[PDB]
C-alpha cells in the first residue's frame, strides 16, 4: 500500500481531473456518492463503504468549480478539495503567478501536504493544467516549484495542454508558454503532449465523430492517464513505477519532455470491424498520423521506446512485434542509445463509459516516447514569441504585474539553449 | 458575480441601451415587467450579470440612465419595458448643451457628476463583484461626449484596475449633422485616449448602407440601427453571460485587441444579416458566414481595411459545431487574406465559442476586428479640425464656457500622434 | 555578566526605543513599576525588585517625551534618562546638528558615559532614528560620532527609519538622508532597513491588517530587535555577539548596510492555519515580498546570509533547510564570498504581546543579510538628490543654519561613489 496525488488547475485542469475520476470511479465500480486494495492509490478508507478522489481542485476562476460542484458526483468530491478563485488572469501567466496565485498558494499547498501525511505511501504527484490558460500557466509552475521545494527529489507528473501550432485560444499564447516553460524546466519531471487540434482530427478520421465535443478531449486524457497508472493501480507480469518513467526517458534533465500516443481509438461500429493483434496495434500506433501529435516523428530521432500493454497480451509476441519493429527503417535511434526499450505489461482490460467513443476491448497499448520532432514545435513557438515580441506587443499588461522585459528576454533565450541543445 | 454597470448618455445613447434591454430581456427570458419566464436554466443562471436581485422573484437591469434633458427620458421610461426601470436610474438635467461638449462637460456636467458618480458607486457597492462597465453615447452629440469623457475619467480616477469598453457613436463623415461636431470628436478623442481601456468606433453611415442594400429595406429606421447595435451587445457579452466551450469575457477580448494603451479602437462586426427570402435559400453554415467576416459591404465603422492592415481579428461563435472547421477555416482566411492581413502578427484570429444561440436565430457571428483603416477616418477628422480651425468659426461658444486655445492644440497634437502611431504600425 | 545601551532620537527613536522596551518588560515579566539574571543586560540590579531601562530618550521636540512620561510606565522609567528638547529641527539635519544639537548633546553624552560607567560589560550601542526627522537625522549623526571618538572601537549598531522611495513626510528628505549618510558613514558600523510602505503592505496582505497603526511597526522594530538581542539575553545552542555581526558582513568598511527581515508575520487565525517547518518558513522569507525593503534582492547579487533561529529548532533541520536553499538558482552568491553563513540558535521563543498582531509562537527565525538591491535604492535618491538640487531648491533653510552648498555636493560625490563601489 500506497497512493498518488492529482493535482488541477484552470478550466482544463479542472475538466481532465474531473474526467480521470470519472474514469477511477466507473473502473472501481463507485457510485456517485461514494460506495459499492488497489482502489486506495486513489481513495481513502474512511467510515463504511466509503471513498473520495485524493485531488485538490483549484482554478482562479469559480466557473468550472461551479459546474463541478452541480453535477451528480458532489458527493463523491470532499467540498473542501474544491478551491474558488474571484480574478482569472485571463491568460496571462505573470497575473496567476504574482497577483492572484501569491495569496492562494497558501492553503493548497498546506493541505495538499496532509493528503501526503495520511499518504504515506505517496508515490508521486499527477499535475494537470494548460499553457494557454494563465491560471494554468502561473498557478501550475508556482505550485510546481513549491512542490519540488517541500518534498525534494519526490516524483513528479505534469499533464500540460499546450496551444496547437494553429490552434490558439489566446493571442498572448507564446509569452505564458515561454514564461512557464523556463520557470518549471529546472523542476519538471516529465511533461507530455497534447495537441488539440491532432485530437480533433484523429476523432474525426479514426473515431469518425464529424461533430466531437471536448468530452472526447477528457477521456482521451482520462484513457491516457488510465494506461500510464494501471501499473500501479493493477498488478501485471512486469508491473512499471513513476520512478522508472523518469528515470529512463531523463539521462540528462534538460530534455524531459516526451510524447504520448493511445492505441487504439476505435468505435464499437468499427471495433466490429477490427480486432487487435499485437503487431498491428503496435504499427498502426507509430504511425505519425495515429499520434496525437501534431509534429512528425520522423523528422528527427527516437530518444527511447516505452510500452503499455493492458489485458490479455503475450510478452513473447510483444517481443517479436517490438522487434519487427525495430528492424525497419521507418524507426530510427539515437546512435549513443541502442537498448532504450521498457515493456509494463498490465492483466486489466482498458475500461469503457456508457456512451462514450472508445469501444469496450480486453486489450490495449499506450504509446510512450520522446521524440526529437518536439523541438520543431518549440522552435516555431520561440520564433512566434520572436516575431510578436519584437515590436513588444501585450509587454505593457505583464508590466502592470510589475516586471520589466528582461526575464522576457532570458527565458527566450533559455528556451533557445534547450532548443539547440538536441 | 462579474458584475456590469450600464451608463447611457445621449438620447441616441439612451435609445440604444434601452433596446439592449428588452434584448437581454428576450435572450435571458424575461418580460415586460421584469419576470422570468425563460425555459432553460442557462438563461437565469447568470442573469445577476445585468440583473440585480429583487423580491417577489423579479429582476432589474442594471442600467444608469443620464440626460441633460427629460424628454427623451420620458419616451424611454413610457416605452416598451420602461416599467422594469426603478425611477431611481433616471437622472436628467434641465438646460441641454445643445451640442456642445464644454457645456456638457463643464456647465451643465458640474451639477450632474455628483449625481452620476452617486449613482455609479451605489450601483458598484450594491453587486458582488463589478467586472466592468459598458458606456454608450454619441461624439456627433455635444452633451454625450461630455458625460462620457467625464464619467470615463471618473472611473479611471475611482477604479483604474476595472477595464470596460466605450460603444461611442462617431459623426459619420458624409453628413455633417452639427457644425460644431468636430469639436465634440476631438474632445471627446483626447479623453479616450487617456481615460479609455479600448473602444469601439460606430459609424453611422456604414450600418446605414448596410440596412438599405445587406438586409434590403427602403425604409432605413433608428429601430434597426438599434437592433444590430443590440446584436453586437449579445455577441461581445454571450460568452461571460452564458456558458461555453470555450469561456471568454471583456477582459479577454481587451488583452487580445490592445497591442498598445494609445492602440485601443476596434471595429466590431456581426453576422450573418440576411432577409426572408434569402435566409430561406441561403447556406446556414459556417463558410456563408466566413465570406461575411470579412467584407466591406457588412462592415461597421466607415473606413475600408483593405486599405489599410488588419492588426488582429477576434471571432467568436454561437450554435452547434465543432471546432476544427472554424480552426481550419481562420487558417484559410489567413492564406487568401494575407496581403490584407499583417505579416508580424501571425495567428491573429481570436477564436472562441459561446453554446448559447441568440434567440431566433441557431446563428450569430459577431466580428470583432482592428485594423488601420480608421487611420483615414482620423486624419479626416484632423484635417477638418485644422480646415474650419484656421478661420476660428464657432470658437465662441466653446471660450464662454472656459475654454483655450492652445488645449484645442495639444489635442489635435494628440491626434497627430495618434494617426502617425497608427500609420506607423501600418 | 553584561550589558548594552540603547539610543533613541527623534519621534520615531523614541516610540522606537518605547515599543523594545516594551517588548524587554514583558518578556521578563516586568511590572509597570519594575518588579515581579539574564534581564541585567538592558536593567540594573538597585534596591529590592527594581530594574530601569539602559537608554535614553532625546528629541528636540518635548512631544513624544511628554507622551512618554504620561503613560502607566513612568514608574518603570527613570525621569532622569527622558530628556526634552524646545527646537525641532523639522526636518532639517543642518538645524539639528548644529542649531540645537550642539548646545544638548553635552548632557547626554555625559551621563550614557555614566551608564557605559555602571555597566562594565557593555557589549555595545543600540540606536534608533529616522533619516527624515531633522532631529533623528542629525542629532543622531552627531551623537554617532561623538560615541566613536568616546568609545574607539566599541561596536555600535544603528537602527534607521529610512525614508521609503514613493513614502516622505518631508520632501526635504534627501538632504537629510544624503547629509547623514555621508556624516556617519566612516563611523556606522552596521545600519539596518526600514520601508514603511512595506511594511504596511505586508501588514495588509499577511497579517491581514486592512487598517494597521504604527503599533504594529513599532513591534515590527521590537520583534526585529529581540530576535537580534535574544542570544545576549537567552542562552543557545550557538550564540552570537553583536561583534561577530559586524565581523561577518564588513570585510571592507565601505559596505555597512544590511537589510533585516523576520519570519513569520501571522495573526493568530491564520495561525490555526499554519504551523512552521524550517524549509517553508525560510524558503518564505527569502521571497522578495515577505523582506521589509522595498527593493528587490534578486536584481544584484547577496553578500552573505545569517540565521536567527529562536526556540525549538534542530540544528540538523537547519542545515538541511539552508543547503537546499543554496541549490535553487533564485539565490546567487558573490564569487569571492561562496562561504558567508552563520547560524544562531537560541531557546527562547518569541515572545508575545497581548492585543497584538503576532500570534503566539514557540519558533522564530530572522532573516539578516546584505544584498545588492540597496544599491537600486541608493541610486534612486542620488538621482532625486541631483534633480531637487539641481535647481538649488530649499537649500537657503541649511545656508540659514551657516554653510553654503559645497558639503552639499561633495556628500553627493562621496554618496555616489559608495554607490558605484558595488
Ligand atoms: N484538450 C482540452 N483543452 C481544454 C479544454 N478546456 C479548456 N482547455 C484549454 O484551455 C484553454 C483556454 O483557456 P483556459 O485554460 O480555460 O484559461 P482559464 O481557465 O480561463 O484561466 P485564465 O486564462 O488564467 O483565466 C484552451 O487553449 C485549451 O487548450 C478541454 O476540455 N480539452
Ligand atoms: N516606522 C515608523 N516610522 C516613524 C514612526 N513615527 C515616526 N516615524 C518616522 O518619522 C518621520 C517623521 O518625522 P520625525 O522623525 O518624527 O521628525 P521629528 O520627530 O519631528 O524631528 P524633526 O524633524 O527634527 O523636527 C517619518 O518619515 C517616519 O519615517 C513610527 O511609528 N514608525
Ligand atoms: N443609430 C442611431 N443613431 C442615432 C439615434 N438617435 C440619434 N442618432 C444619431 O446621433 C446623432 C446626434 O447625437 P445626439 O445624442 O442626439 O446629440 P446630443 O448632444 O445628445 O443632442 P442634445 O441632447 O444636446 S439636443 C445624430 O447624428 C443621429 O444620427 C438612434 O436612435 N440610433
Amino acid at each position: 500500500m500506497r497512493e498518488c496525488i492529482s493535482i488541477h488547475v484552470g478550466q482544463a485542469g479542472v475538466q481532465i481531473g474531473n474526467a480521470c475520476w470519472e474514469l477511477y470511479c466507473l473502473e472501481h465500480g463507485i457510485q456517485p456518492d461514494g460506495q459499492m486494495d488497489s482502489f486506495n492509490t486513489f481513495f481513502s478508507e474512511t467510515g463504511a463503504g466509503k471513498h473520495v478522489p485524493r485531488a485538490v481542485f483549484v482554478d482562479l476562476e469559480p466557473t468550472v468549480v461551479d459546474e463541478v460542484r452541480t453535477g451528480t458526483y458532489r458527493q463523491l468530491f470532499h467540498p473542501e478539495q474544491l478551491i474558488t478563485g474571484k480574478e482569472d488572469a485571463a491568460n496571462n501567466y505573470a497575473r496567476g503567478h504574482y497577483t492572484i496565485g501569491k495569496e492562494i498558494v497558501d492553503l493548497v499547498l498546506d493541505r495538499i501536504r496532509k493528503l501526503a501525511d495520511q499518504c504515506t505511501g505517496l508515490q508521486g504527484f499527477l499535475i494537470f493544467h494548460s499553457f494557454g490558460g494563465g491560471t494554468g500557466s502561473g498557478f501550475t509552475s508556482l505550485l510546481m516549484e513549491r512542490l519540488s521545494v517541500d518534498y525534494g527529489k519526490k516524483s513528479k507528473l505534469e499533464f500540460a495542454i499546450y496551444p496547437a501550432p494553429q490552434v490558439s485560444t489566446a493571442v498572448v499564447e507564446p509569452y505564458n508558454s515561454i514564461l512557464t516553460t523556463h520557470t518549471t524546466l529546472e523542476h519538471s519531471d516529465c511533461a507530455f503532449m497534447v495537441d488539440n487540434e491532432a485530437i480533433y482530427d484523429i476523432c474525426r478520421r479514426n473515431l469518425d465523430i464529424e461533430r466531437p465535443t471536448y468530452t472526447n478531449l477528457n477521456r482521451l486524457i482520462g484513457q491516457i492517464v488510465s494506461s500510464i497508472t494501471a501499473s500501479l493501480r493493477f498488478d501485471g507480469a512486469l508491473n512499471v513505477d513513476l520512478t522508472e518513467f523518469q528515470t529512463n526517458l531523463v539521462p540528462y534533465p534538460r530534455i524531459h519532455f516526451p510524447l504520448v500516443t493511445y492505441a487504439p481509438v476505435i468505435s464499437a461500429e468499427k471495433a466490429y470491424h477490427e480486432q487487435l493483434s499485437v503487431a498491428e496495434i503496435t504499427n498502426a500506433c507509430f504511425e505519425p498520423a495515429n499520434q496525437m501529435v501534431k509534429c512528425d516523428p520522423r523528422h528527427g530521432k527516437y530518444m527511447a521506446c516505452c510500452m503499455l500493454y493492458r489485458g490479455d497480451v503475450v510478452p513473447k509476441d510483444v517481443n517479436a512485434a517490438i522487434a519487427t519493429i525495430k528492424t525497419k527503417r521507418t524507426i530510427q535511434f539515437v546512435d549513443w542509445c541502442p537498448t532504450g526499450f521498457k515493456v509494463g505489461i498490465n492483466y486489466q482490460p482498458p475500461t469503457v463509459v456508457p456512451g462514450g467513443d472508445l469501444a469496450k476491448v480486453q486489450r490495449a497499448v499506450c504509446m510512450l516516447s520522446n521524440t526529437t520532432a518536439i523541438a520543431e514545435a518549440w522552435a516555431r513557438l520561440d520564433h512566434k514569441f520572436d516575431l510578436m515580441y519584437a515590436k513588444r506587443a501585450f509587454v505593457h499588461w505583464y508590466v502592470g504585474e510589475g516586471m520589466e522585459e528582461g526575464e522576457f528576454s532570458e527565458a527566450r533565450e533559455d528556451l533557445a539553449a534547450l532548443e539547440k541543445d538536441y | 458575480m462579474r458584475e456590469i454597470v450600464h451608463i447611457q448618455a445621449g438620447q441616441c445613447g439612451n435609445q440604444i441601451g434601452a433596446k439592449f434591454w428588452e434584448i437581454i430581456s428576450d435572450e435571458h427570458g424575461i418580460d415586460a415587467t421584469g419576470a422570468y419566464h425563460g425555459d432553460s436554466d442557462l438563461q437565469l443562471e447568470r442573469i445577476n450579470v445585468y440583473y440585480n436581485e429583487a423580491s417577489g422573484g423579479k429582476y432589474v437591469p442594471r442600467a444608469v440612465l443620464v440626460d441633460l434633458e427629460p424628454g427623451t427620458m420620458d419616451s424611454v421610461r413610457s416605452g416598451p419595458f420602461g416599467q422594469i426601470f426603478r425611477p431611481d436610474n433616471f437622472v436628467f438635467g434641465q438646460s441641454g448643451a445643445g451640442n456642445n461638449w464644454a457645456k456638457g462637460h463643464y456647465t451643465e456636467g458640474a451639477e450632474l457628476v455628483d449625481s452620476v458618480l452617486d449613482v455609479v458607486r451605489k450601483e458598484a457597492e450594491s453587486c458582488d463583484c463589478l467586472q466592468g462597465f459598458q458606456l454608450t453615447h454619441s461624439l456627433g452629440g455635444g452633451t454625450g461626449s461630455g458625460m462620457g469623457t467625464l464619467l470615463i475619467s471618473k472611473i479611471r480616477e475611482e477604479y483604474p484596475d476595472r477595464i470596460m469598453n466605450t460603444y461611442s457613436v462617431v459623426p459619420s463623415p458624409k453628413v455633417s449633422d452639427t457644425v460644431v461636431e468636430p469639436y465634440n470628436a476631438t474632445l471627446s478623442v483626447h479623453q479616450l485616449v487617456e481615460n479609455t481601456d479600448e473602444t469601439y468606433c460606430i459609424d453611422n453611415e456604414a450600418l446605414y448602407d448596410i440596412c438599405f442594400r445587406t438586409l434590403k429595406l427602403t425604409t432605413p429606421t433608428y429601430g434597426d440601427l438599434n437592433h444590430l447595435v443590440s446584436l453586437t451587445m449579445s455577441g461581445v457579452t454571450t460568452c461571460l453571460r452564458f456558458p461555453g466551450q470555450l469561456n471568454a469575457d471583456l477582459r479577454k477580448l481587451a488583452v487580445n485587441m490592445v497591442p498598445f494603451p494609445r492602440l485601443h479602437f476596434f471595429m466590431p462586426g456581426f453576422a450573418p444579416l440576411t432577409s426572408r427570402g434569402s435566409q430561406q435559400y441561403r447556406a446556414l453554415t459556417v463558410p456563408e458566414l466566413t465570406q461575411q467576416m470579412f467584407d466591406a459591404k457588412n462592415m461597421m465603422a466607415a473606413c475600408d481595411p483593405r486599405h489599410g492592415r488588419y492588426l488582429t481579428v477576434a471571432a467568436i461563435f454561437r450554435g452547434r459545431m465543432s471546432m476544427k472547421e472554424v480552426d481550419e477555416q481562420m487558417l484559410n482566411i489567413q492564406n487568401k487574406n494575407s496581403s490584407y492581413f499583417v505579416e508580424w502578427i501571425p495567428n491573429n484570429v481570436k477564436t472562441a465559442v459561446c453554446d448559447i444561440p441568440p434567440r431566433g436565430l441557431k446563428m450569430s457571428a459577431t466580428f470583432i476586428g482592428n485594423s488601420t483603416a480608421i487611420q483615414e477616418l482620423f486624419k479626416r477628422i484632423s484635417e477638418q479640425f485644422t480646415a474650419m480651425f484656421r478661420r476660428k468659426a464657432f470658437l465662441h461658444w466653446y471660450t464662454g464656457e472656459g475654454m483655450d486655445e492652445m488645449e484645442f492644440t495639444e489635442a489635435e497634437s494628440n491626434m497627430n500622434d495618434l494617426v502617425s502611431e497608427y500609420q506607423q504600425y501600418q
